[PDB]
RNA sequence: CGCGGGGUGGAGCAGCCUGGUAGCUCGUCGGGCUCAUAACCCGAAGGUCGUCGGUUCAAAUCCGGCCCCCGCAACCA
RNA sequence: CGAAUGCCGGCAUGAGUAACGAUAAAGAGGGUGAGAAUCCCUCUCGCCGUAAGCCCAAGGGUUCCUACGCAAUGGUCGUCAGCGUAGGGUUAGGCGGGACCUAAGGUGAAGCCGAAAGGCGUAGCCGAAGGGCAGCCGGUUAAUAUUCCGGCCCUUCCCGCAGGUGCGAUGGGGGGACGCUCUAGGCUAGGGGGACCGGAGCCAUGGACGAGCCCGGCCAGAAGCGCAGGGUGGGAGGUAGGCAAAUCCGCCUCCCAACAAGCUCUGCGUGGUGGGGAAGCCCGUACGGGUGACAACCCCCCGAAGCCAGGGAGCCAAGAAAAGCCUCUAAGCACAACCUGCGGGAACCCGUACCGCAAACCGACACAGGUGGGCGGGUGCAAGAGCACUCAGGCGCGCGGGAGAACCCUCGCCAAGGAACUCUGCAAGUUGGCCCCGUAACUUCGGGAGAAGGGGUGCUCCCUGGGGUGAUGAGCCCCGGGGAGCCGCAGUGAACAGGCUCUGGCGACUGUUUACCAAAAACACAGCUCUCUGCGAACUCGUAAGAGGAGGUAUAGGGAGCGACGCUUGCCCGGUGCCGGAAGGUCAAGGGGAGGGGUGCAAGCCCCGAACCGAAGCCCCGGUGAACGGCGGCCGUAACUAUAACGGUCCUAAGGUAGCGAAAUUCCUUGUCGGGUAAGUUCCGACCUGCACGAAAAGCGUAACGACCGGAGCGCUGUCUCGGCGAGG
RNA sequence: CGAGCUAGCCCUGGCCAGGGUGAAGCUGGGGUGAGACCCAGUGGAGGCCCGAACCGGUGGGGGAUGCAAACCCCUCGGAUG
RNA sequence: GUGGUUCGUGGAGCCAUGGGGGAAUCUGGGCGGACCACCGCCUAAGGCUAAGUACUCCGGGUGACCGAUAGCGCACCAGUA
RNA sequence: CCGAGGGUAGGGCCCGUGACUGGGGCGAAGUCGUAACAAGGUAGCUGUACCGGAAGGUGCGGCUGGA
RNA sequence: GUGGGAGAGGGUGGUGGAAUUCCCGGAGUAGCGGUGAAAUGCGCAGAUACCGGGAGGAACGCCGAUGGCGAAGGCAGCCACCUGGUCCACCCGUGACGCUGAGGCGCGAAAGCGUGGGGAGCAAACCGGAUUAGAUACCCGGGUAGUCCACGCCCUAAACG
């Protein structure tokens, strides 16, 4: 989708909005299973650690289910599909037959009315979740766990997905939304299908405000400020850095790798 | 234009208050000295009810 | 005015700083192949080294004086 | 002690000089008084009136009220006072705050961390104009009143009775509970009109005894209705979720409803009763009292932004918690307990004066400054919180009197010319509201547009079309059309109310900034690209613990630069950076000890110490420019000259492509041609010999946009020729 | 020792008169095999437009032992983000 | 690896120590300035212990100390206005 | 009232002219190279795309007016 | 109409093997590439050649034809669904309903452009090595857009019988 606009105001011409057709006549969220008071704040205890944040629409947290072995075997019916301000993926709310309700990040396909479930059993269909081993090599899938019982963590962004590649001992090779081939443990669930609402990468914010709404204040270039507060700074009419591009704190930012070398997680990785 | 003193009872006891100064090691010393110097008033005289 | 770089056969460049020995590409001349010209092949010629001085036994080469040439600086007021 | 712009104090000079704090404005009579422009009274004049009038809040803290007083305080005076002396004055179960709740955030048992001091820290606690919560109208004081008193109406607790029911928790569920914009129906506040009702009175100056002028025609109000409107399905089986249990909630499944029919719950009327009640006239105030009065207390119209409220519609940026309250069950307990009615008793602490856009708060001051919330009447101008006047109310700003020079400030006007002024039309002028004609290039089809340029605008009479409230009518209130006619110099007659166009530069644009000399072409900006980061992420703060990132997960997050958009973004990896290279060279502690020394009669003890084995880094080998950067010189050549498509040579890591160019880059320079001019170092169009443009410190364009900078025209003008008169301070 | 001025963000309240312009979306019609699309009428979008409150501070003038250690007059930017 | 001592790595002991290795109970162990031999001195890894010494909020005595711009900031209702 | 015309304002078409600039046509014997015609010594022609003093080259697909 | 027939006609989904390139393991050396000849290039840091495994992309050998099909452009492994045209027989039904077609409309190789994906081989531009007088070419080694998919444009051709 992606709503468009006629130019009746510069900016609201290039501006592009999402299409909330996929939003089952829902909107008002569900008390109980979410929401919780969401403590918004751009800095830690005192100081500001991440810069340029703050401001932007008030938000309510939708406490989603990111570990599904909670209900192994208990099937549930997908009730609605709603908007979640805390993420890029739309989310689906679903009523188990157990009578319990919980939200799930909604996969592309999954339609309201559908029945979905989790566990070793589970049929390989959009929405169902199973330990990685039991999933057919090659099938795509989202909401992966990295270590058994620790909760989902990979491919949860709007319309992202990972594809299974092979098996190898108690591990199974994956291919993350980034292109890294990772070795994940067999016992990590991963609900099947891709995340959906993949038009998300196409929304043209539009104006200055639009960014402000999502809570992101203006970002000033180092080049603009002085030597006192950033490498690229001073002296006359602009300047060409004058040294290898660096961050406010001073480490190179055009090429310098960061992953800490001797990490134990190294051996389970294979790509880029 | 607007100036720098905008009186506020709450802020004043809340900041230069007595329990305020007792709470920290530096403030307790603030008291010591003032006590040791004589000062009729150890801390500002906030008021009302 | 000041700083440093440079004048070498006809053209463009080496050759010095560790003085004795001028090298390369083109061009020019004679000869070949072609019907003929170019290409290609075979041979040959050409340099007071910007000039006036001395330095040494000996100066393109070292050192000072001028003749042009090129580039850089001419800021604070 | 004679000097140190010395230190403290006292006194001079400028000097009876500048000032006396908004240009809203004063005059007079009569009081009082030792003493009145300045105090009290009355008459007249002027000023604010979406305040310069009222109600809160914060701050202030006796300033409130009354009596007696001027030495000082008042920018003069002072009999006055916000000043001095004394006395009085602030009354609450319903207002606000606390014996209620939670937000951020603090505090912080458990836990973790830190040389010490201390740092974190799920529970709990604390934390408020957010939630919960029971009072309205009138009367009295010199000063308090939703507080005292009158009327009317409530809320809790406890102790009874009278009945009902498994009662019951800090525990389970429900509710409370939520955005922004736009909105419907019916009400209220508030306001307009009245031939009706109620009133002291009044015929002036030429007319008017008239349905004449003037004044006023309500407020509160339980039950019960009535009118609006908000909430909400009722049964029954099954149950494995709601961290124990539930009959509750949730999930299936059959019934009946789908309607607000019915239950409730608010608001608005109406309501037993209770209260107010003008002008004017009389009085004595420093003000209030009395009469008017048995006051009347009625009919229409406008009408909310307020009420019904958890109303509806739309949208994307997707919009607190906890308690009270309903319900559910657990331990317990069911002679308890809880629910419903009726009684009797109990209901505490603090605030309450007065100032409050200001002479009482923030500014050393009776300071032209600063200060959040609510009410803010009437007429006219299209509307309105704008504008002019003016209600209620409150002012004339605590030095006056004269004078009528220059010169200044603010203001008005001008012959003829009209930008000649000048760095620049700076300043001033022009234009100006509504209604209707009518509008170009260009363009991203929206815009440019209020383009430009025009005409209409008053009042009188006649005819006529819609609504709105009433019934389908009168009136009352909105919107229209058409025809005649009147008067002025002039009809948004005063007040509020764009000068217009052309073309360049910069930046896309709305935004932001050097509080107190710079508002921009600078910052930001959507968007483009590079780069890091697989999640106990990178990164940032911190000694740590920790926290942000993020309750996110590559369509995600951090760093850099570029900066809507269009067409594009060339070549060089030699140097620097970053990246990729299990070969080598070098390499620190350490391993290793050939070998050497010192002492001992000696076993020994103690030193030195070469092979060799030894990381990362450097070297080296590669890559990589939307990484740091760079992107040439000298000669010759064409059948007029001239110039060079062509060539030669030297050096380079490669040797600037496109596009642009006397530029926001051009020194020589007012380059040279062309255009605007009477004339143009500026401007615009070209030319290229680009001192010293050039491709994401982007390049060249670009509709729209601008208190940005340059040029030009029209209009208009005291800017100028070149002044002149008038006004007030 | 200070964030009672000022900068930023967190929690929770408040405020923005009155006019313009008219987006999508609906609805009717047109059209097509079905569309796209074209018309009205409705609709009320917007870092849209005028303009008080309010937030500013552009140009000139006054003020410069000031009324004021940032003021006053005229003029002006934004004003549902 | 450092500190302490006069000792700044010096031929650098001793006395303290964070890091690693790591004993013995009198024929045991430290020290006497690298080390070694001899000759000597002490007996670590547990603790308590007057007096002599410091100071002057306070009381007293004295002054080749001041005499109200001195002397304490204050002679005086001053850590006040 | 209409009204020739004149005045003000802005559009539409056309002709003229303008520094400079684009390509063009023509002009016996100037310079560069050799593209096509023989298999033209890389078969040629082509739509497009990029590049180059120049003819032209190369990429993609097509045609026989070539084998 | 009824009953049948052939077909690389068209759309979507799915799937098979061969080969290539890269990665990993084994084994193995002193050269491999390349051309008219070479050089650039690759390789003792372990290449070329052989084996084993893995990833991915694109095009479908034999069948294959001078064949088929479509209106043209054009269409080729295999499967399925959805779908157009078409030929034969039977002469059953309608009953002149027919031919052409300004405009409109739809389709339209390749290159190209937009947004996103993908990227093995190839290959404009470009960089190197030769050849030449000079080579911005022909040859050789590199190599980017592109070639591939989705959707939206673009309308050209020796779109040729
Ligand atoms: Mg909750
Ligand atoms: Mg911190
Ligand atoms: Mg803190
Ligand atoms: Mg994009
Ligand atoms: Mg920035
Ligand atoms: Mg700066
Ligand atoms: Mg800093
Ligand atoms: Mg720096
Ligand atoms: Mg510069
Ligand atoms: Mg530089
Ligand atoms: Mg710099
Ligand atoms: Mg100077
Ligand atoms: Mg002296
Ligand atoms: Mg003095
Ligand atoms: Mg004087
Ligand atoms: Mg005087
Ligand atoms: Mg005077
Ligand atoms: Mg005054
Ligand atoms: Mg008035
Ligand atoms: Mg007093
Ligand atoms: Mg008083
Ligand atoms: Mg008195
Ligand atoms: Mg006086
Ligand atoms: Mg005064
Ligand atoms: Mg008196
Ligand atoms: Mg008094
Ligand atoms: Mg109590
Ligand atoms: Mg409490
Ligand atoms: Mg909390
Ligand atoms: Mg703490
Ligand atoms: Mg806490
Ligand atoms: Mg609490
Ligand atoms: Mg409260
Ligand atoms: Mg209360
Ligand atoms: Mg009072
Ligand atoms: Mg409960
Ligand atoms: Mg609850
Ligand atoms: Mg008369
Ligand atoms: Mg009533
Ligand atoms: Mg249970
Ligand atoms: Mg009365
Ligand atoms: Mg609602
Ligand atoms: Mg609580
Ligand atoms: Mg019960
Ligand atoms: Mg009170
Ligand atoms: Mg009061
Ligand atoms: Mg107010
Ligand atoms: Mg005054
Ligand atoms: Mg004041
Ligand atoms: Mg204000
Ligand atoms: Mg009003
Ligand atoms: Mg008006
Ligand atoms: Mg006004
Ligand atoms: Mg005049
Ligand atoms: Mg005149
Ligand atoms: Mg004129
Ligand atoms: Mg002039
Ligand atoms: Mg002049
Ligand atoms: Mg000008
Ligand atoms: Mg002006
Ligand atoms: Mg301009
Ligand atoms: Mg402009
Ligand atoms: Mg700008
Ligand atoms: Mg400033
Ligand atoms: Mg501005
Ligand atoms: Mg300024
Ligand atoms: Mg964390
Ligand atoms: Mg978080
Ligand atoms: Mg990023
Ligand atoms: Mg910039
Ligand atoms: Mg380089
Ligand atoms: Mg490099
Ligand atoms: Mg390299
Ligand atoms: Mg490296
Ligand atoms: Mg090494
Ligand atoms: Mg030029
Ligand atoms: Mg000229
Ligand atoms: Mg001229
Ligand atoms: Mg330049
Ligand atoms: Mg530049
Ligand atoms: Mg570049
Ligand atoms: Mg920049
Ligand atoms: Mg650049
Ligand atoms: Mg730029
Ligand atoms: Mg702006
Ligand atoms: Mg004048
Ligand atoms: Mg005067
Ligand atoms: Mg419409
Ligand atoms: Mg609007
Ligand atoms: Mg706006
Ligand atoms: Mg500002
Ligand atoms: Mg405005
Ligand atoms: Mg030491
Ligand atoms: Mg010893
Ligand atoms: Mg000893
Ligand atoms: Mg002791
Ligand atoms: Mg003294
Ligand atoms: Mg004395
Ligand atoms: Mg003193
Ligand atoms: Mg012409
Ligand atoms: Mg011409
Ligand atoms: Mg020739
Ligand atoms: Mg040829
Ligand atoms: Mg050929
Ligand atoms: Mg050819
Ligand atoms: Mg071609
Ligand atoms: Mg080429
Ligand atoms: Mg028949
Ligand atoms: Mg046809
Ligand atoms: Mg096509
Ligand atoms: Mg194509
Ligand atoms: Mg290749
Ligand atoms: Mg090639
Ligand atoms: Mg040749
Ligand atoms: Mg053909």
């Amino acid at each position: 989708a992606v709503k468009k606009f006629k130019p009746y105001t510069p900016s609201r011409r290039f501006m592009t909005v999402a299409d909330f057709s996929e939003i089952t006549k829902t909107e008002p969220e569900k008390s109980l299973v979410k929401p919780l008071k969401k403590t918004g704040g751009r800095n830690n205890q005192g100081r500001i650690t991440v810069r340029f944040r703050g401001g932007g629409h008030k938000r309510l947290y939708r406490i989603i289910d990111f570990k599904r072995w909670d209900k192994v075997g208990i099937p549930a019916k997908v009730a609605a599909i709603e908007y979640d301000p805390n993420r890029s993926a739309r989310i689906a709310l679903l009523h188990y037959v157990d009578g319990e309700k919980r939200y799930i990040i909604a996969p592309d396909g999954l339609q309201v009315g559908q029945q979905v479930v989790a566990g070793p059993d589970a049929p390989i269909q959009v929405g169902n979740a199973l330990p990685l081993r039991f999933i057919p090599v090659g099938t795509v899938v989202h909401a992966v766990e990295l270590e058994p019982k620790k909760g989902a963590k990979l491919a949860r962004a709007a319309g992202t997905s990972a594809q299974i590649q092979g098996r190898e001992g108690d591990y199974v090779i994956l291919r993350l939304p980034s292109g890294e081939l990772r070795k994940v443990h067999g016992e990590c669930y991963a609900t099947v299908g891709a995340v959906g609402n993949a038009d998300h990468k196409n929304i043209v914010l539009g104006k200055a405000g639009r960014s402000r709404w999502l809570g992101r204040r203006p970002h000033v270039r180092g080049a603009a400020m002085n030597p006192v507060d950033h490498p690229h700074g001073g002296g006359e009419g602009r300047a060409p850095r004058g040294r290898p591009p660096a961050s406010p704190w001073g480490w190179q930012t055009k090429g310098l790798k960061t992953r800490k070398r001797r990490k134990p997680s190294s051996r389970f990785i294979i790509a880029r | 234009m607007k100036r720098t003193w905008q009186p506020n009872r709450r802020k004043r006891a809340k900041t230069h208050g007595f329990r305020a100064r007792m709470r920290t090691p530096g403030g307790r010393k603030v008291l010591k000295r003032r006590r040791q110097k004589g000062r009729w008033r150890l801390t500002p005289a906030v008021r009302k009810r």
